[PDB]
């Protein structure tokens, strides 16, 4: 339930699936073992100032136990640095599909492409299990981006904007429907 | 109990199998794969495939409406009725030694006559391939099949399929061709 | 002491030469957005990708000379309580500052180019910033004399 | 345990034979591409030598008997290609047998064995591997997606006249869509997510 934050290794070494290129957490078989983490599943991240972020686990047997490598802009969002210490658990609750999901730009303030940049998102995050108030990261075209989760409907007839490892949860398939409000 | 009727996402959509919480399947003990005549709560049961929920969650049961009832087919999904364990049951299927069908055929329009029946024959024998299908049902071609086959209506069944039956590779396919009951 | 500010010396030389390389490689690579946009997806796609992989070994480079920029500054102050060739050794921090402030403005310059050259509408846009990329319109010339001047104070 | 062990051993002895057979399924299908593209080819030539009369042009005028030898020759030369197209779909052939001969034996051996043994116990991920019921789920997937393929390949290959050159002239499309239409490399990720054998 306790491990020190690192970074990943730095090439994708392809032994890599491909509907997990974002969203991952290397780790090792031995500390794999020691949280009761399976492959291919979910897993959740908990900061110690109160942030939290679900990842999809990936036994990758590069570094040692102890160690979870995230992203950068996973350390973003969990908002910690290297050598410091996070919460891991093995997510075992519902996980439905999530039908409607609103965020606002960050305020690059591009031309706005409403319908255009669904087509990215959807095509380049399905899977990414959310949260009310997180951090997406679509490059649509080279440009970069930046979201913000505002609410989310899930299917279950529920509405969110999700703390403890047995709640709901909500995910982006090819049928989620989004809008963009302020 | 009583379980929710979630929509149906994009893989399973495909195929025929109805999904599962472990808490359901223990209770009318299906070891996979297996047969579940499900009585749809709008008149006209329905035939699914058993496969387990993938995050052992609990209460919930999504489907695929593919060995339907005549015309009930739609009445599967936009909802969020309720759908009570007993409304489900576990149904035995024998090897269905020969069957027998009247086929639709996809609207290839241009080209119809003489329908070159091993073309069809093919297509059908594929369409039909281990499955199980209970008589008197629809069986749809899933979105962008291949061939020309896009409807199975059943009607001739050697070992009387009426609970359900499954049809084997090794199994008799003949296009009798009598649409039943039309009104 | 002195012995780092001559590695300061080469590293700059060789950093700014990978520069160098690694800008013709990505002018290739826009050079072929450039087309294959005047021709009317994923190939398109794959593109901006590796140009990315570009800038970010840029990034990368710019991060590194930028710890050069902090030790020379460093050894600077730390000569508080005199060369090969009688400089100030301060002249050398304020070598290191303009070329890491050039150079950096360049980078972002760069990223911006990278941001808009996709999606872009009439052509002349699309000439004007494969000019930008190529001229790198932030680093005066007498840089590189700068650079040799205090590269040659050192061998 | 026993009979876990078993479908164990059934599934991680059936896997090596789809890696195999999906590197030899994708090699067969890299030859037929620039097959193919001269195929359309020879149909452009054919379409472009009807909207000619050869009666009536100066030069091929002291030429009888021409028109016709040179079409006898254009079909040769393609329908040698497409006989070659033909060996090619014969590979495909094979390997679909293959693999749904080795998937159902794995389904048999469960359902031979899916009585003893709690669909919990059959149902619960290790630190090292997916669930079994995942892994047969993959399967069937994998038997299903080569089925799909390999039968829409052929009914789009066996539509071939030589006398609606346009069609013919549209091949390489169409083709190349038939393959950018299934999951993005099925086989690829399910052999990923079983890499660590169990």
């Amino acid at each position: 339930g306790t491990l020190t934050v690192t970074n990943l290794l730095e090439k994708v070494d392809d032994k890599i699936p491909k509907t997990f290129q974002n969203s991952l957490i290397h780790l090792g078989l031995n500390t794999m073992k020691s949280a009761n983490i399976c492959i291919g599943r979910p897993v959740l991240l908990t900061s110690l100032n109160g942030k939290q972020e679900v990842y999809t686990a990936w036994p990758m047997a590069g570094f040692p136990g102890g160690k979870v490598g995230l992203s950068e802009m996973a350390q973003k969002n969990v908002g910690v640095r290297p050598g410091d210490a996070i919460q891991v658990q093995p997510l075992v609750g519902a996980v439905l599909q999530a039908e409607e999901m609103d965020v606002a730009l960050s305020d690059k303030d591009m031309e706005i492409n409403e319908e255009e940049l669904t087509g990215c998102i959807l095509r380049k995050l399905d899977g990414k299990i959310v949260l009310p108030g997180n951090f997406l990261y679509c490059t649509f075209y080279g440009r970069p981006y930046k979201l913000q989760v505002l609410r989310v409907k899930g299917a279950d007839g529920m509405i969110l904007g999700a703390k403890c490892n047995t709640d709901t949860f909500y995910f982006i398939s090819s049928t989620t429907r989004v809008n963009f409000t302020e | 109990p009583l379980l929710k009727l979630l929509p149906l996402d994009a893989r399973d959509r495909g195929t025929q199998r109805c999904r599962l919480g472990p808490a359901a399947l223990h209770a009318l003990g299906a070891r996979l794969g297996s047969a579940v005549k499900i009585s749809l709560p709008d008149g006209g049961s329905c035939l699914c495939t058993a496969w387990p929920r993938r995050d052992g969650a609990d209460g919930f049961v999504q489907l695929d409406p593919l060995c339907a009832s005549p015309g009930a087919a739609v009445g599967a999904s936009r909802s969020r009725r309720s759908l009570s364990l007993n409304r489900l049951l576990l149904v035995p299927c024998p090897p269905l030694r020969r069957v027998a069908v009247w086929p639709v055929l996809r609207e290839r329009a241009g080209a119809p006559g003489a329908r070159n029946t091993a073309a069809v024959l093919e297509a059908a024998q594929e369409l039909l391939r281990n499955r199980p299908i209970s008589l008197g049902h629809v069986v749809v071609a899933p979105p962008g099949a291949p061939g020309l086959v896009a409807a199975l209506h059943i009607v001739g069944g050697t070992p009387s399929p009426d609970p359900a039956g499954l049809v084997t590779p090794r199994t008799r396919v003949s296009l009798g061709g009598e649409p039943p009951s039309e009104a | 002491s002195a012995r780092k500010i001559k590695d300061n010396a080469a590293d700059w030389h060789n950093l700014i030469l990978k520069w160098e390389t690694l800008n013709d490689a990505g002018f290739t690579t826009a050079n072929n957005i450039a087309n294959l946009k005047i021709s009317l997806n994923e190939e398109l796609e794959k593109l901006c990708e590796e140009l990315q992989a570009t800038l970010d070994g840029l990034t990368k480079i710019q991060v590194k000379m930028e710890k050069l920029s902090s030790t020379t500054k460093g050894i600077c102050e730390l000569e508080n309580y005199p060369l090969f060739h009688t400089w100030p050794t301060t002249h050398f921090y304020e070598v290191s500052h303009k070329l890491l402030e050039m150079y950096r403005k360049e980078l972002l310059l760069k990223r911006t180019v990278a941001k808009e050259l996709a999606h872009t509408g009439d052509p002349d846009l699309t000439l004007s910033y494969l000019s930008m990329w190529l001229h790198q319109p932030y680093v005066e010339s007498d840089s590189r004399l700068h650079l040799e001047s205090m590269l040659l104070e050192t061998g | 345990d026993r009979p876990l062990l078993a479908v164990q051993e059934a599934l991680k002895k059936c896997f090596p034979v789809v890696e195999e057979q999906q590197g030899l399924w994708q090699s067969a299908l890299r030859d037929c591409q620039p097959l193919l593209s001269s195929l359309s080819n020879l149909a452009e030539q054919l379409q472009a030598a009807q909207n000619l009369r050869f009666e009536d042009v100066p030069a091929l005028r002291a030429f009888p008997d021409l028109k016709e030898r040179l079409r006898r020759k254009q079909l040769v030369a393609g329908d040698i290609v497409l006989d070659k197209l033909g060996e090619r779909l014969a590979i495909l052939l094979k390997v679909r047998d293959m693999v749904s001969s080795h998937v159902e034996r794995v389904f048999q051996i469960y359902e031979q064995h899916a009585d003893t043994v709690g669909i919990d116990a059959v149902l619960q991920p290790s630190a090292v591997s997916p669930s079994v019921a995942d892994m047969l789920e993959w399967l069937q997937d994998i038997e299903r997606h080569y089925r799909k393929s390999y039968l829409k390949r052929k009914y789009l290959l066996s539509s071939i006249q030589w006398g609606d050159l346009a069609n013919i002239q549209a091949l390489p499309k169409a083709w190349d869509r038939i393959s950018k239409d299934e999951h993005q490399d099925l086989v690829q990720d399910i052999l990923l997510n079983v890499s660590f054998f169990l």
